[PDB]
C-alpha cells in the first residue's frame, strides 16, 4: 500500500504502466522481458525455461559428441584399414627370385 | 619403425600447426578487442534500448535534457573514496544515468529528475557542480539546483541519494556496494575506464 | 604416400578429440546448469556480491 497506482503530484506512486514518481523524480520502466521474479508461477516459468534451454543444449551436445565418437571411430578405423593396406602392398617376390 | 616415429613426429607437427592457428585466432581477437578499446571515444553508463528510443522521441520533441553523468563534476577536495560512494549510490539508483530536464518532464521508459523542491538539509551540490557537456540545453543554475534536490536525509518514503551511499527510493531505503574508482562522473572518469 | 595420407587422418582424429574436449566444456556446463535450475531456491535480480 505504501504504492499508489494514482499520480500524487509531486510525491511516490508507481501506476500499472511501469511508471512511477519518487520524490523530484518521476521514471518509467524499460523492456524487462515476462515476469520471473514475482510469485511463484514466474519463478518457476524462470526455472522451467531454463530447465528447457539447458536440456536442449545437453541434447544437441550429446547428438555432437555421439557424431563425434562416430568420426573418431571410422578415423580408428581408417587407421587399422592403413595397416592392413600395409600388408595387401605389393611384394617382389617373384621378381627377386627370378 | 621409422617411419612410425616420423608419421607420429608428423601427427604432433600438425598438432602444432593447429595450435599455431588457434593461437593467431586468438591473437586476432585479442587485437580487435584492442582496436576496439583503442578506438574508443567516451563511454557511457548503463541504459536500455527503450530509454534511448525515449530520449530520440525527447529530441524529436527539442526538449531541455542532459544525463546526470554528462550533468556533474566532482569538486578537487572529494577524494577517490568519496567519489566511489557518490557514484556507486548513484548508479545503484540508476540516477547516474538519469535525464536533467529544463521543464518539469515525465520520462516514458526513462527517468527525469523534476526539479520539485527538495532543499531539505544537506545535498549532494554541496560535493558536486555541474559538468555541462557540448550538447547541454540546460544552464548550471538549474543543474546545481537539481544536486540539491538530492537531499542526504531521510524524506520518509521519498527520495534522497546520501554521501555515504544510501539512497531513499519511494518506499525504499538503500546503501550501495564496493564499485571501485569514478568512471562515469566527471571529464577524468569517463575516459579513465576505457584506458585499463 | 599412405603416411602423407594417414598424418591427415591422425591429424582429422585430432581435431575430433580437440572438439570432445569442447563438447566436453559445454556440455558439462549445460548439466551442471541444468541440475542447478532443477534445483532453483528462486530467480536472483540485479545485485552485487
Amino acid at each position: 500500500r505504501s504504492i499508489s497506482l494514482e499520480q500524487e503530484g509531486a510525491g511516490f506512486h508507481v501506476d500499472v504502466d511501469g511508471s512511477y514518481s519518487l520524490g523530484c523524480l518521476v521514471g518509467h520502466a524499460p523492456n524487462e522481458g515476462p515476469s520471473k521474479y514475482i510469485g511463484r508461477s514466474s519463478r518457476k516459468r524462470y526455472q522451467q525455461e531454463k530447465i528447457k534451454e539447458c536440456q536442449e543444449t545437453i541434447e544437441q551436445l550429446q547428438l555432437e559428441l555421439e557424431e563425434l565418437k562416430v568420426q573418431l571411430s571410422q578415423y580408428e578405423e581408417n587407421l587399422l584399414q592403413a595397416a592392413q593396406w600395409k600388408q595387401t602392398m605389393p611384394t617382389d617376390q617373384e621378381l627377386n627370385d627370378l | 619403425v621409422v617411419n612410425d616415429y616420423i608419421t607420429d613426429i608428423s601427427t604432433k607437427k600438425k598438432l602444432m600447426e593447429t595450435k599455431i592457428e588457434d593461437k593467431k585466432h586468438e591473437l586476432e581477437a585479442a587485437r580487435a578487442e584492442l582496436h576496439h578499446w583503442k578506438t574508443l571515444k567516451m563511454p557511457n553508463p548503463d541504459r536500455a534500448k527503450d530509454t534511448e528510443a525515449f530520449r530520440l522521441q525527447l529530441l524529436e520533441d527539442g526538449q531541455a535534457f542532459i544525463p546526470f553523468y554528462a550533468a556533474v563534476e566532482f569538486q578537487d577536495d572529494v577524494t577517490e573514496e568519496q567519489k566511489e560512494r557518490i557514484e556507486s549510490a548513484l548508479k545503484q539508483t540508476g540516477i547516474l544515468d538519469s535525464l536533467i530536464t529544463e521543464n518539469a518532464l515525465a520520462p516514458t521508459h526513462d527517468r527525469v529528475i523534476r526539479p520539485e523542491p527538495q532543499l531539505l538539509g544537506y545535498t549532494l551540490a554541496d560535493y558536486l557542480r555541474p559538468d555541462l557537456e557540448a550538447d547541454s540545453l540546460i544552464s548550471n543554475k538549474l543543474v546545481d539546483e537539481i544536486l540539491r534536490s538530492i537531499s542526504l536525509e531521510q524524506e520518509g518514503a521519498g527520495f534522497h541519494v546520501d554521501v555515504d551511499g544510501s539512497y531513499s527510493l519511494g518506499c525504499l531505503v538503500g546503501h550501495a556496494p564496493n564499485e571501485g574508482p569514478s568512471k562515469y562522473i566527471g571529464r577524468s572518469s569517463r575516459k579513465r575506464y576505457q584506458q585499463e
